[PDB]
């Protein structure tokens, strides 16, 4: 788990652009206000490289 | 002496930093934390996530007010900066004609939407 990845983002990336910000993700019509919950996904998840 | 470029300019996301020190120029893309009125003597504070830097000969050399033209433009991470210096006799942009040599391109790779100039008090 030294390596992680992103799968949800509001908009796709740009060539040679490294998106790095740790901003909570809102997948629903309602906001998240910086608190985990429904439609509240941390932008990064970790791979289980076994 | 320089500029601050960024889509947030709030240390939440990346924001480049540029300065024309009388000794050199220094451009560093870190998660810089500034103050309300940042000017050099200290402009920033708590340099975090320093990922890219560049220092070389400074930008601006020397009755006639000196004119310094620059075209700041960014493509696919490659931020392009053009340099130009021209003496102007004593306002109004001088109706005339000239070109701009390119100066340097750096692979900062950040999102930029707003930019604010770094100015000295006097
Ligand atoms: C910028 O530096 C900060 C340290 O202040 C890093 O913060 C943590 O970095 C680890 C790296 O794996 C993350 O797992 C944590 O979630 C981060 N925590 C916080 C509160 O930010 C940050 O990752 C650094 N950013 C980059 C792009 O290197
Ligand atoms: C770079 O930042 C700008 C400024 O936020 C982004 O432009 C906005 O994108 C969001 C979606 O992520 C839209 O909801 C806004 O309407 C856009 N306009 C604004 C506020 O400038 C831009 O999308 C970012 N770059 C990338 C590749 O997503």
């Amino acid at each position: 788990y030294n390596y992680l990845y992103r799968l949800f983002r509001k908009s796709n990336l740009k060539p040679f652009e490294r998106d790095i910000s740790t901003e909570i993700y809102q997948a629903g019509n309602k906001p998240c206000n910086g608190v985990a919950g429904f439609n509240c996904y941390f932008p990064l998840r970790s791979y289980s490289f076994r | 002496r320089g500029w601050i470029f960024g889509t947030t300019l709030d240390s939440k996301t990346q924001s480049l930093l540029i300065v024309n020190n009388a000794t050199n120029v220094v451009i560093k893309v870190c998660e810089f934390q500034f103050c309300n009125d940042p000017f050099l003597d200290r402009v920033y504070s708590s340099a975090n996530n320093c990922t890219f830097e560049y220092v070389s000969q400074p930008f601006l050399m020397d009755n006639f007010k000196n004119l310094r033209e620059f075209v700041f433009k960014n493509i696919d991470g490659y931020f392009k900066i053009y340099s130009k210096h021209t003496p102007i006799i004593v306002e109004d942009l001088p109706q005339g004609f000239s070109a701009l040599e390119p100066l340097v391109d750096l692979p900062i790779g950040i999102n930029i939407t707003r930019f604010q100039t770094l100015l000295a008090l006097h």
